[PDB]
């Protein structure tokens, strides 16, 4: 019950008794981003150099907490990750401890939702990986490029 | 492609990658003469520091 002129109370007026620093504002974030108990979370660990890997899973057209058009947009960029079961699967290594993992898969996962949710995206393209795709894709062009009707 | 793996063969869909040979790094000897300090680090296990009894 001692104090000091440097308490805790005389530094900072405003919020004094021992709940305050307790609280749960809940209502300042009231969106919930990742709904972290409709998630499937798997730990796959492994040891030899460490690596920790996290799992995330969650059904694409089941998931509510995503608008239906970013639930369309997700499903159409990240196609490649995309499982026969609907899932959208998530993988993360580099930490050895879970917990850096986690945030890693859940970041990769705001920034899908994110990048989906801002409709002014042009995805810009490279033509430095892509150049020899877009000569071989007008090369193949010139080959289909053939008109006569057929079966 | 993947339309077919799951509608036809009822089998899910495998994706293959290239990997190259991890670089050839000659013993480590316990005092590397005339080396620079990243020598250290390439023989490095992971990146993470370890407290061992701490």
């Amino acid at each position: 019950e001692f104090q000091s002129i440097y308490s805790l109370d005389k530094l900072y007026p405003e919020s004094r008794g021992s709940d305050t620093a307790w609280r749960l504002p809940d209502d300042a974030k009231q969106a919930n981003d990742i709904p972290v108990d409709r998630l499937t979370i798997s730990y796959c660990r492994s040891s030899g150099k460490v690596n920790s890997k996290a799992e995330v899973r969650f059904h694409l057209a089941s998931a509510d907490w995503i608008a239906e058009p970013v639930r369309l947009k997700l499903a159409v960029k990240h196609k490649n990750r995309i499982n026969r079961s609907g899932e959208l699967i998530l993988t993360s290594e580099c930490s050895r401890y879970q917990f850096r993992n986690l945030a890693d898969c859940l970041q990769k996962l705001r920034d899908m939702i994110a990048e989906a949710s801002q409709p002014x995206x042009x995805x810009x393209x490279x033509x430095x990986x892509l150049r020899r795709s877009r000569i071989e894709n007008m090369n193949r062009e010139r080959l289909r490029k053939k008109r006569i009707s057929s079966a | 492609v993947t339309r077919v793996f799951h509608q036809l063969l009822d089998m899910r869909e495998p994706v293959f990658e290239f990997v190259r040979p991890p670089p050839y790094h000659p013993k480590q000897k316990r005092f590397p003469h005339r080396q620079p300090l990243r020598y250290l680090d390439r023989y490095r296990d992971s990146h993470e520091p370890t407290y061992g009894i701490y």
